[PDB]
């Protein structure tokens, strides 16, 4: 499997997926124009999973707000996306996950897995698709997993890969958000094969506490992000070292279908290089999850570890080791060598050393707790369903979509307390 | 309108 | 001749099996296009005419990455093109989509090229299967090509070298499932099988080679010394183990208990300085040091069935039996009730070969003891361990069952392991 | 009804409505099958002149629909300060408890409504 097909859609989903296309051409020294200037072959070996070749990322902008398009085509690399892949609409998604999934989405979803289809049959052998969103609005969120829905109709053997933000009222106070998150988080635990959790909450925290930023900005969040996916999709993009596409990863890192939700890590945080200790220890930390969870709170299920730079390969398995040894309180024991680790030899721009951790967390589910918390509160009053239901939403499927949840929650707490 | 049931992506496997 | 076809299945076995060419290549004098300045290397070289020799090999993948280094590479013009198989998307280290979905996408274009290299033999043995446990391709499909082969060609031998996985040399989480289930469905199809432990290999080469992180070209080069020594006596018209039948004949008393023990000396660091030649009676005695097993096992706990000492270079007869003689005298060699308690002696008696330049010193005498013991049931006890952790949680189960298997196959191989554990307990009980 | 209609005015922001509905005797404490007020459903959807245009002429500031929910709980809930305040001026009950156990504050708190949350403290909400 070589080729991977890029889908952003809404706000939050263009956004972020303009920062890692970014960074990612910086990496692979393609230019705002499409023009190859890197200084190594390294950097060109697996250009074809990202990019069509002059290369152009295989990609497909999606919105049903049109002024987001407008905002990301004069960006700083808007150029490199082909035009044809940008499929939006008028009207918008005002927040309403129902307008995204059933109504205002569902009149330009066709036209977008058009735009699929002759990204897909253009592809020597299609790796899977993925997708970044935001789950607390309407677009990205309803119509995002219409899509994921879809695709999952049109290509069922094919690995569905999605970057998700959950909502925080610590940076959208928008009330709606947790019913738009829960209605999202059932169609990702059904249709997706891995979702990597980036939530708002912890970008906040980790901006306000760590980075002390005064007043975070989506583009302090998005920092994060970005460099979280740059790290998730090193070993996707650069030579290995390893011969592994999306499938043997999904099939090594999730144990039970519905557990496919990872808490992404980066270490060192930004807005002197680390050593391998410290690199070691700060991947591991509570502080360095892109999900707000406390990992000792759970056990790992699965862990995956990319280190990017120069560095000694047997310092980092003796760290690694080291840390299973000392805290094999925190890691399941029926699941035999569950700690990967991966070394890449190029860092990211900025940087000598880093080490991107993708771990398969019990501890998640108090992300989910907390949405749920939000989602109970809001439902129970009832305020706002009308604006779901309006659109021809079946109420019981919000309780459908709780209860998935809930089922969630509990599903991880077994394998928690699950002994060996 | 109709809408996905719980265990309903589970059947793939 | 007597011809045997080698087949090498997935990543792990296509890198051995570069490795294990490039080595027979230097040992008969065969360069990297077939040229040379009823030669008996011919049971694994066909000869053209032109005096172009090609190896008897399959080269099978489902994806095309490793394959393509060895059609752009050195040996690029070594095999046939119709020799080197790929597909397009690999196992995902799934037994299921090796054996089942992917794998018979591709299993009747292998059997075809398989064919086309058996209808140039006047007189098959059978086949030597180079595969992983860990990978869905080296264990999902080498099982459904082994299935395969034991219809198309009935009464031919089948021998297996194999890689165990090891935490230390890449493995992945789910390769301890993946190496039962090979297990099972092979078990009935392989005369014998040569198990190769990731962890052992690496032992060695990083206390005799000082390599502190063996690379797979490290690993690959010894394991390849170790298949040199075992298959040299089809490629040299030995006395012992002259055909693929005569393996089962000397190593496997019991169809089912068949994974003899491999160890090897005297692997030498290139690097060391000058030093003494080893005598036989040293590399005698090493054959019976753990730490140069090719799996890591207990010998001192467990009771041999047969054995056979495979000798290369400058070695006496004479010399040999009286190593053996104080092997019988020092040690505590016991065997099984009702097995002969002979050693198995073979000579070759052309210098060991290695790798110009590689990590491998050559040695004036070699030897590759081949035991078939109970010690190596410590062996599938640790793998079937993993298994048990996993699968009584059900863990990574569905990923089988979604790629056309049934659950029940997991506890239909597990239970064939456990009767295989139970075989070598049986066969040593006091 | 004018009941029923000033329950519609109320919930849709209708400022002009609820006056000429008022004008012609619309019960300002009318309530729906559920126990909502106009009160309730003005705090519920931010429609902070016609919150005060009801307090000023006779709403039960701390009435209470069938699950215990008062309109002070609603606005804590759906994140509407003026109307926090504009409630607790009038007298809400600050540490009034709905049917399922639940305060002003601590919907504020569980909806991240950290301003309205410090409001609440500084009228007296227990926690
Ligand atoms: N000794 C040795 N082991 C190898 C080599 N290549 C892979 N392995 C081992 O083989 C197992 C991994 O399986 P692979 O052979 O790479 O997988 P595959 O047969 O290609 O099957 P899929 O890739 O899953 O389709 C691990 O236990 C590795 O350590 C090699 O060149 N030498
Ligand atoms: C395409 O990129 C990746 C692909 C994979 C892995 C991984 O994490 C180190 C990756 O980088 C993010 C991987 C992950 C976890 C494992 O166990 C938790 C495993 O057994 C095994 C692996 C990988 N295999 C090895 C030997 O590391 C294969 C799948
Ligand atoms: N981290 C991050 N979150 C965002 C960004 N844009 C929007 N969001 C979040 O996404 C949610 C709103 O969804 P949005 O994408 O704006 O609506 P959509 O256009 O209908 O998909 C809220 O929880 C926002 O905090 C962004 O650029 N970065
Ligand atoms: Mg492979």
């Amino acid at each position: 499997m070589r080729e991977i097909v890029h889908i952003q859609a809404g706000q939050c989903g263009n956004q972020i997926g303009a920062k890692f296309w970014e960074v990612i051409s910086d990496e692979h020294g393609i230019d705002p124009t499409g023009s190859y200037h890197g200084d190594s072959d390294l950097q060109l070996e697996r250009i074809n999973v990202y990019y069509n070749a002059k290369y152009v990322p295989r990609a497909i902008l999606v919105d049903l707000e049109p002024g987001t398009m407008d905002s990301v085509r004069s960006g700083p690399f808007g150029q490199i996306f082909r035009p044809d892949n940008f499929v939006f609409g008028q009207s918008g998604a005002g927040n309403n996950w129902a307008k995204g999934h059933y109504t205002e989405g569902a009149e330009l979803v066709d036209s977008v897995l058009d735009v699929v289809r002759k990204e897909s049959e253009s592809c020597d052998c299609l790796q899977g698709f993925q997708l970044t969103h935001s789950l607390g609005g309407g677009t990205g969120s309803g119509m995002g997993t219409l899509l994921i829905s879809k695709i999952r109709e049109e290509y069922p053997d094919r690995i569905m890969n999605t970057f998700s933000v959950m909502p925080s009222p610590k940076v959208s106070d928008t009330v709606v958000e947790p019913y738009n998150a829960t209605l999202s988080v059932h169609q990702l635990v059904e249709n997706t094969d891995e979702t990597y959790c980036i939530d708002n909450e912890a970008l906040y925290d980790i901006c306000f506490r760590t980075l002390k930023l005064t007043t975070p900005t989506y583009g302090d969040l998005n920092h994060l992000v970005s460099a979280t996916m740059s790290g998730v999709t090193t070993c996707l993009r650069f030579p290995g070292q390893l011969n592994a596409d999306l499938r043997k990863l999904a099939v090594n890192m999730v144990p039970f279908p519905r557990l496919h939700f990872f808490m992404p890590g980066f270490a060192p945080l930004t807005s002197r290089a680390l050593t391998v200790p410290e690199l070691t220890q700060q991947m591991f930390d509570s502080k360095n999850m892109m999900a707000a969870c406390d990992p000792r709170h759970g056990r790992y299920l699965t862990v995956a570890a990319i280190f990017r730079g120069r560095m000694s390969m047997k310092e980092v398995d003796e760290q690694m080791l080291n840390v299973q040894n000392k805290n094999s309180s925190y890691f399941v024991e029926w699941i035999p060598n569950n700690v990967k680790t991966a070394v890449c030899d190029i860092p990211p721009r900025g940087l000598k050393m880093s080490a991107t951790f993708i771990g398969n967390s019990t501890a998640i589910q108090e992300l989910f707790k907390r949405i749920s918390e939000q989602f109970t509160a809001m439902f129970r009053r009832k305020a706002f369903l009308h604006w779901y239901t309006g659109e021809g939403m079946d109420e019981m499927e919000f309780t459908e979509a709780e209860s998935n949840m809930n089922d969630l929650v509990s599903e991880y707490q077994q394998y928690q307390d699950a002994t060996a | 309108q109709p809408f996905l049931k719980r265990g309903e992506g589970l059947a793939r496997f | 001749m007597r011809e045997c076809i080698s087949i090498h299945v997935g990543q792990a076995g296509v890198q051995i099996g570069n490795a294990c060419w490039e080595l027979y290549c230097l040992e008969h004098g065969i360069q990297p296009d077939g040229q040379m300045p009823d030669d008996s290397f011919n049971t694994f070289f066909s000869e053209t005419g032109a005096g172009k020799h090609v190896p008897r090999a399959v080269f099978v993948d489902l994806e095309p990455t490793v394959i393509d280094e060895v059609r752009t590479g050195t040996y690029r013009q070594l095999f046939h093109p119709e020799q080197l198989i790929t597909g397009k998307e690999d196992a995902a280290n799934n037994y299921a989509r090796g054996h089942y979905t992917i794998g018979k996408e591709i299993i009747d274009l292998v059997l075809d090229r398989i064919r086309k290299l058996a209808d140039q033999c006047t007189g098959l043995q059978g086949f030597l299967v180079f595969h992983s446990f860990g990978g869905g391709t080296g264990s999902g499909f080498t099982s459904l090509l082994m299935e395969r082969l034991s219809v198309d060609y009935g009464k031919k031998s089948k021998l297996e070298f194999s890689i165990y996985p090891a935490p230390q040399v890449s493995t992945a989480v789910v390769e301890p499932y993946n190496s039962i289930l090979t297990t099972h469905t092979t078990l009935e199809h392989s005369d014998c099988a040569f198990m190769v432990d990731n962890e052992a290999i690496y032992d060695i080469c990083r206390r005799n080679l000082d390599i502190e992180r063996p690379t797979y070209t490290n690993l690959n080069r010894l394991i390849s010394q170790i298949v040199s020594s075992i298959t040299a006596s089809l490629r040299f018209d030995g006395a012992l183990n002259v055909d693929l039948t005569e393996f089962q004949t000397n190593l496997v008393p019991y169809p089912r208990i068949h994974f003899p023990l491999a160890t090897y000396a005297p692997v030498i660091s290139a690097e060391k300085a000058y030093h003494e030649q080893l005598s036989v009676a040293e590399i005698t005695n090493a054959c019976f040091e753990p730490a140069n097993q090719m799996v890591k096992c207990d010998p001192r706990h467990g009771k041999y069935m047969a054995c056979c000492l495979l000798y290369r270079g400058d070695v006496v007869p004479k010399d040999v039996n009286a190593a053996i003689a104080t092997i019988k005298t020092k040690r505590s060699i016991q065997f099984v009730d009702w097995c002969p308690t002979g050693f198995k002696v073979g000579i070759n008696y052309q210098p060991p070969t290695v790798v110009p330049g590689g990590d491998l010193a050559k040695v004036q005498r070699a030897v590759c003891m081949l035991s078939n013991t109970t010690a190596i049931a410590e062996a599938w006890a640790r793998l079937d361990h993993k298994f048990d952790l996993m699968y009584a949680k059900r863990a990574f189960v569905h990923w089988y069952v979604g790629e056309g298997m049934e659950e029940g196959e997991f506890s239909e191989a597990r239970e064939d392991m456990a009767a295989l554990e139970k075989d070598y307990e049986e066969v040593g009980v006091d | 009804d004018l009941g029923k209609k000033l329950l519609e005015a109320a919930r849709a922001g209708q400022d002009d409505e609820v006056r000429i509905l008022m004008a012609n005797g619309a019960d300002v404490n009318a309530t729906d099958a559920s126990g909502l007020t106009p009160l309730h459903l003005a705090a519920t959807y931010g429609h902070l002149e016609i919150v005060e245009v009801l307090l000023k002429h006779g709403a039960d500031v701390n009435a209470i629909d069938i699950m215990g929910s008062t309109p002070l709980h609603l606005a804590a809930l759906i994140g509407h300060l003026e109307i926090v305040e504009v409630l607790l001026k009038h007298g809400a009950d600050v540490n009034a408890v709905d049917t399922w156990g639940d305060t002003p504050l601590h919907l504020a708190a569980i909806m991240g409504h950290l301003e309205i949350v410090e409001v609440l403290l500084k009228h007296g909400a227990d926690v």
